[PDB]
C-alpha cells in the first residue's frame, strides 16, 4: 500500500544479532525473573490504576447499602397509637 | 613444482631444515578442537554504502 520495507527510514551504524529459534530455549528463566518482573510492572501503575478502580467499590459498598435500607421500614408510627 | 628433481628439493631441505626440531615439550604437535556452528543473523544497517 504504497509502504514497504526499505524506503521506511535511514538507519545508520546500528549492528543487530540475533539466534536461531532452534538454538535458543522458547521459556528461558520464565519464573527466575518473569514473575520478579510483574511485580515491577504492577508497582509502577498500582498507583494510577487502583485507586480509581478502589473508590467505585466503595460506592458499590455504599450505594447497595442505602437501597437496603430504604427498603426497610421505619419507626414512624407514632401519632396514631391506639 | 617446475623443472626440478624431487632429488634436488629433498636433498635441499635436509641440508637446511634439519635444524628444524619437533616436539618441543609436553604440547609436543598441539590438537584442535571442534567448533559449533550457531544459526544465527547478524545486521549492520548502515543506509550511507
Amino acid at each position: 500500500m504504497g509502504r514497504q520495507f526499505g524506503h521506511l527510514t535511514r538507519v545508520r551504524h546500528v549492528i543487530t544479532y540475533s539466534l536461531s529459534p532452534f538454538e535458543q530455549r522458547a521459556f528461558p528463566h520464565y519464573f527466575s525473573k518473569g514473575i520478579p518482573n510483574v511485580l515491577r510492572r504492577t508497582r509502577a501503575c498500582i498507583l494510577r490504576v487502583a485507586p480509581p478502580f478502589v473508590a467505585f467499590y466503595l460506592v458499590y459498598t455504599w450505594g447497595t447499602q442505602e437501597f437496603e435500607k430504604s427498603k426497610r421500614k421505619n419507626p414512624a408510627a407514632y401519632e396514631n397509637d391506639r | 613444482a617446475g623443472g626440478l628433481e624431487h632429488r634436488q628439493l629433498l636433498d635441499l631441505a635436509q641440508k637446511h631444515f634439519s635444524g628444524l626440531s619437533g616436539t618441543y615439550d609436553e604440547d609436543a604437535v598441539p590438537t584442535l578442537s571442534p567448533c559449533r556452528f550457531t544459526g544465527s543473523q547478524i545486521c549492520h544497517r548502515e543506509d550511507g554504502l
